[PDB]
């Protein structure tokens, strides 16, 4: 038997995590019990512990919060409580625990496992039979999942919280614009700064205050200088993000009110403070959080099955896009050590302890917020060109912004090419500066413009422009055509010397079909649009009852959107190109759905990637389900279309765009401090790492006929859709 | 495939199923014959059917007129029924008709359905 | 020449208002100038006054300023002013019109020629638009309800009480209408203080909620909430009170300036557009004898209210507030304010069961047609008003399908708790009509002793009523009072100008159109052909077209041919020469049997070759939507409450007048016998014969 509970602050995605624990549990043939109101429900026992069936967790995954409740329980901190808690579990035969919560909830579970010796006091007291003390003894497997928006310890709810913050910032930006105003926004993260940092990065904030890294003396003047510069630059508003637990090098709090006093005093600007508060914990879970929570739920169940008495309690986690089990005790220690470092004022150590990507976000943030005066930037005599190629993808503008500003910070001269290779061939090229890309981070589309056309038939005109504009390097932000483009330019090197320069691309496309990257800029935005659209369609179906929607999604031959969207939306099926399916597979899902209509959940959702089959079209499927569903359910078909691309990029796509482009520019600058295969590369994400791969080496790994990679990491998740539905 | 045999299982649907499940073994083509089926010159059978049945209808009209109408029996279909050509009041044919699909309820040729199995 | 400016606090929709003043201005053959930075830009002059073309879309409190302001206008030949702002901005314009004859001081000084003093004299036409129904209110309300919906998930988890401070130091309309829209547990308004003993009353309500097992409380507090002694009631004091008396876990959130931000709702965009057009017209029609006015929307008609009278009105409310003429304050806010207030209190506070005087009647509630956002709010309201009136409420599930199958169960006050913000239909809704199931349904009415019927639904609800009316002679079980409220995304129910759900759909369409335009910056030279829902009813395509700034919206109610199509293609082709190289064409799904979404896509593609390309998108059932907009929540709630009052009244006493549609008609909500609606209905296409919104078709040409 398995008990699942939620403790500490609630986080969006908890319901998904619970959903996945119950369904994976049941699918493996275990019994699963909800424990309501966190530990308190464990202590109180009784109706607070209830067995969960397949039906109990439908309609839950798209909702914020925890449907089974959470609570700070003082009774569990006492020995008396844990004794009663332990007793209640034994009554239900529950020796497997899954705890979803923060630092505190998991330390509580750590403690509970150590003291599972409490069973002896059950023996000494009336409590339990001796057989029980031996039968359930040290047979307490505990697995933890972190669910705090803080990222205190990637955590469930962080992405959702960030969507929340950025929604507020984007809303505030229209009102700050009117006349002129400076806004001071207090965001969550008690003693963690991750949220503030990543929000700042995501909105191009003018200043940020973190607990892990205090400001340093003289910040008051530095900040006011920056704000005066902005007014001189005519920027119609300022945004300053402040972590709840922002502090002095002396550990004194820096409050939002003090920041306001400072700005009004020094500069007399019109200033307002907004404390976002608990809104950050609310709203619907993002696509990322739903998928993350699902993978974690499934992994937590597996960990429990596989656990031995010799194996220590673990926390399931995602490291480098792999499911890992970290010793719970070690993780608890880690969290104390950061606070220790903070208290002792070893602030560099605090940042070190938060991990590689934390320092990455921090350095990248500063680089893009604070421009050294021109005189200070030495300059070197290269011109670096930036371009967009392929369909538009949310996050392209953030990417250009970052590349330009890093380029300028490195003393290059930045050239913007407009309309992809179309504009390139036509000489649509202009210098671009730091100020030009101001405000781009949250802008959807492509401001430079993007086209699909390939360079191959325009090699001479393009070579001319490179010579004409003395172009020393090229950064291409774009999709599969960007990659084909690089291949063409690589091949054209022998006949045109102008292409014997360093060239790199970052992947930007809604489809996520670029070889050399697990992720592409824009796909998270699309997933969020698909997921929201599916939530609605499902509601429509649940209003009518006995209805199945067949929904066509984008992606080309790339199944990423249909598959991940399917998971995030709770679809019953997702047909993709990468997994052949036949009429037997189709009949089988129809029969499954027909069974499902005998239950309470009388809706269905079937996703079909647009190019998944030449014969088994969206209509074909619609017709089969319709005909074989007769008398039990009816269908509707919907082709989502271009609206899936979505609009403004999600916080993930903003920051992906920003970070990955910054990294590409560093590589360009480094190459210029010095032409063959290794100078024409795709900068992609590969399991934990961002890496530069020669386009020549990516050919072997690519299916050119269908424009998808040969190996796609996410196909290992296919079993999850079956299970989770 | 009769054109209206199924609302979902269309000519394309079938074409697609046979194509997909025939992969590696056979391919398909689809063709909708269309209004050519109406036209051209009639076959000898249709000429003579037309001729003979109409002649018979006219005889009946003549005969009815010698009586000189309000009976059900003066409004008829002259049709072929197992060896016989017979006049049937349209009022009596209503019970025998599926008005939704515009077909008769009982169709003699359905007894031949087993033959196609056997002969192909 | 026309000058347009924005003053006072900003509001979402202001840009739409400005857009419409410029375009209507130019279309009428006037010249239009933007005046930047409100009155200051008028005083400073110079580049702060700029002429506007088609493509584009303290010192005033002193006499010295106004003199310079007046001068700057005369230089540009501007004697027509459109001011978009609040109380203060409009009083400023009132004052400026009074003192215009101080063009004379321009004469005495070198200022101006005498000819000018006579040529532009008392020829100052001023028209005002309020931006602080007023433009931006609906948007602000979307903002508040987004925050409340988000907070509800986290309060759930923790069994927590939330105290939310919303805008309104002087006016309580936002807090009131937010409370109504989220089923808040308590509300505090400036116009209506609580009354003594509220502390205990509020705590009693919260304890009752816990006993009812409600996992959270939401208390909405206007910024300027006050006691009968005008002392502030703050959100902190409310928190102290709850923690003290009940010891519940309580948190306070001050929404702040978020409420002024975000994108304009569909309603605000359309409202602003109609107000902009109406402001220009008012200016043209104005004479020197004509007083300065404020354009407004009263009962869905464009009206011009004297500006001076409106200023006086505003003072009078603050005056009443000063001496505790609190009833007078509420009186002065208007009929619909008191309406919202009474409806809110009815649904928030249940008298103890012993207290409520019982009818012996059972009243049934049902959903019929496709799902529409706001249906659950409607059920909630009807149920609770029914119980408050001492009836027993029966929920019928799955429309007439469940009705024929006896899927009927008593439902109570607690059962409908939390429904207000829930999309879909929780009872379930089906399209099937009662006609072939009259005996089975008659049986259920008899079996469950059903005394009246409220149907929340679409055109099938109306057909259903017709069938049940006709079946009265053969079945006495249908000789009961029956009423329907319109719920459908399509807005095609005869007898109503609006239906529950359509606003939500409009907002979905509008948001989707915005998103498409935000993407696609990359190709430029693109036109989207977008298919919308509505059946034969063009409301969604048309109103969506306006809100989204579409270039065309093809609908069934206005035949169009290949010439009309060729003509819009040529127009768009011209538009691609300009800077604004992105086109939007909406197509109602049933607007033409031959001229399909693909047809149009194909024509525009082929004739646009070398100039632009197209994409098509069929939006689909997402339009049925997710959570209802604040307007649909409150429409649902209010209209259903009203229907239940009518039912209770009828039961205190069958013919044509007992089977009715409760619909909105020009300023009024009215009960219309279904027999009288037949003549007014096109049954073949399921739309009304006369549709109020078709008078707006010219606007899209003008505003595109
Ligand atoms: N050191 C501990 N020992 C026992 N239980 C704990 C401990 N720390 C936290 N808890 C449990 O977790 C709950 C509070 O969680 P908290 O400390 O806020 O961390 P988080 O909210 O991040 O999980 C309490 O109800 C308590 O039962
Ligand atoms: O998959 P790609 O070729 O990177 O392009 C992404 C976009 O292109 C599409 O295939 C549609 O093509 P268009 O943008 O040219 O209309 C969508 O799937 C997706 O939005
Ligand atoms: O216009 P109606 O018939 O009242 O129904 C409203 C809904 O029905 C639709 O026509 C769709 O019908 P279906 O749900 O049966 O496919 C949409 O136009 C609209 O959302
Ligand atoms: O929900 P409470 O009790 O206000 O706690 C607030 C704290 O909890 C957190 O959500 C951490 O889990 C932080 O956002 C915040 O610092």
């Amino acid at each position: 038997a398995i008990g699942v509970l939620t403790s500490g602050g609630d986080a969006q995605g908890m319901n998904a995590a619970v959903r996945a624990v119950v369904r994976m549990g049941i699918y493996v043939g275990a019994k699963v019990y909800f424990i309501y109101e966190g530990y308190q429900g464990m202590v109180d026992g009784g109706s607070n512990i209830a067995e969960a069936d397949w039906e109990s967790v439908s309609s839950i995954l798209q909702v914020g919060g925890t449907i089974i409740g959470s609570a700070r329980c003082q009774a569990f901190r006492t020995r008396e409580g844990r004794l009663k808690a332990a007793c209640n579990l034994l009554q239900r035969g529950i020796t497997n625990l899954c705890v979803i919560g923060g630092d505190g909830s998991l330390t509580g579970a750590n403690l509970f496992r150590k003291e599972w010796s409490g069973l002896l006091e059950e023996l000494a007291r009336n409590g339990q039979i001796d057989k029980e003390a031996v039968q359930k003894y040290a047979y307490l497997n505990v697995v933890g999942m972190v669910g705090s928006i803080d990222n205190d310890f990637m955590t469930i709810g962080t992405d959702s919280a960030l969507h929340r913050i950025i929604e507020v910032v984007d809303a505030i930006m229209t009102t700050a614009q009117s006349h002129q105003r400076t806004f001071v926004l207090e965001v969550m993260g008690r003693h963690c700064g991750y949220l503030a940092l990543v929000s700042a990065l995501a909105c191009g904030a003018d200043w940020v205050f973190l607990p892990e890294s205090p400001p340093e003396e003289g910040w008051e003047e530095q900040m006011c200088v920056k704000l005066s510069e902005n007014r001189a630059r005519k920027k119609r508003l300022n945004i300053i993000i402040v972590a709840e637990g922002a502090i002095d090098t002396q550990n004194k709090p820096i409050t939002s009110e003090k920041i306001k006093e400072l700005v009004v005093t020094q500069l007399g600007y019109d200033t307002r403070v907004t404390i976002l508060g608990h809104v950050q914990r609310g709203g619907t879970p993002s696509a990322f959080d739903r998928i993350l929570a699902s993978r974690m739920g499934v992994e937590a169940v597996i960990a429990l099955l596989e656990a031995t008495p010799d194996t220590p309690a673990c926390v399931v986690s995602l490291n480098g896009n792999h499911a890992v089990r970290l010793p719970l005790m070690e993780c608890v220690q880690m969290t104390q050590d950061v606070q220790k470092a903070m208290d002792e004022r070893r602030f560099q150590d605090a940042v070190r302890l938060r991990g590689r990507s934390f320092a990455g976000n921090l350095n990248t943030y500063k680089r893009l917020a604070i421009k050294l005066p021109d005189d200070q930037i030495p300059k070197t005599n290269c011109n670096v060109a930036v371009i967009n190629v392929g369909a538009p993808a949310a996050g392209m503008n953030a990417a250009v912004r970052s590349a330009v500003r890093v380029g300028i910070a490195d003393g290059h001269r930045m050239l913007a090419i407009y309309d992809g290779f179309d504009g390139f061939a036509k000489g649509q090229i202009k210098e671009i500066g730091w100020t030009d890309v101001g405000g781009w981070t949250g802008q959807g589309g492509s401001i430079l413009g993007t086209k699909r056309v390939l360079p191959g038939k325009y090699l001479e005109e393009i070579a001319t422009q490179m010579r004409t504009h003395s172009i020393n390097a090229l950064l291409i932000i774009g999709g599969f055509e960007a990659y084909l483009g690089l291949l063409e330019l690589s091949a054209a090197r022998e006949k045109h010397e102008e292409f014997c320069v360093p060239m790199v691309m970052v992947p930007a496309t809604v489809s996520n079909n670029v070889p050399g990257s697990d992720f592409s800029i824009g796909a998270d935005t699309a997933l969020n649009t698909i997921t929201d659209t599916c939530d609605r369609i499902k509601q429509s179906a649940s209003g009518t009852k006995r209805r199945v929607f067949i929904i066509e999604t984008m992606g080309g031959y790339c199944g990423y959107l249909a598959n991940m969207g399917g998971l995030a939306a709770g679809a019953d099926a997702a047909y993709i190109f990468e997994e052949p399916f036949d009429i037997r597979d189709l009949q089988s899902n129809v029969e499954h759905l027909t069974e499902k209509m005998k239950t309470t959940i009388q809706r269905g959702l079937v996703l079909r990637n647009e190019s998944c089959s030449e014969n088994y079209t969206t209509d074909f499927i619609y017709q089969l389900y319709s005909e074989e569903g007769k008398g039990v359910f009816d269908c509707r078909k919907n082709v989502l279309g271009h609206m899936q691309q979505g609009g403004a990029p999600s916080p993930f796509d903003r920051n992906f765009g920003t970070k990955i482009s910054a990294r590409a520019m560093e590589w360009i600058t480094a190459k210029l401090k010095e032409t063959t295969d290794d100078s024409i590369c795709v900068l992609g994400i590969s399991k934990r790492n961002v890496i530069f791969q020669p386009v020549a080496e990516l050919k072997k790994q690519t299916d050119f006929e269908h424009r998808i990679p040969k190996e796609q990491w996410w196909l290992k998740l296919r079993p999850l859709m079956k299970i989770l539905a | 495939r009769n054109e209206s045999c199924s609302e979902n299982y269309t000519t394309d649907f079938i074409y697609q199923l046979y194509s997909e499940e025939g992969k590696g073994v056979f391919d398909c083509r689809k063709n909708v014959l269309g209004h050519m089926q109406q036209g051209g010159a009639p076959s000898p059978f249709d000429r003579n059917f037309g001729t003979k049945i109409s002649a018979r209808a006219m005889e009946w009209i003549t005969a009815k007129l010698k009586e000189a109408f309000t009976t059900d029996d003066s409004i008829c279909v002259l049709g072929i029924s197992k060896r016989n050509v017979i006049f049937q009041p349209v009022a009596e044919l209503k019970k025998q008709t599926d008005f939704e699909h515009r077909i008769p309820k009982e169709q003699w040729w359905l007894k031949l359905r087993p033959l196609m199995k056997i002969l192909a």
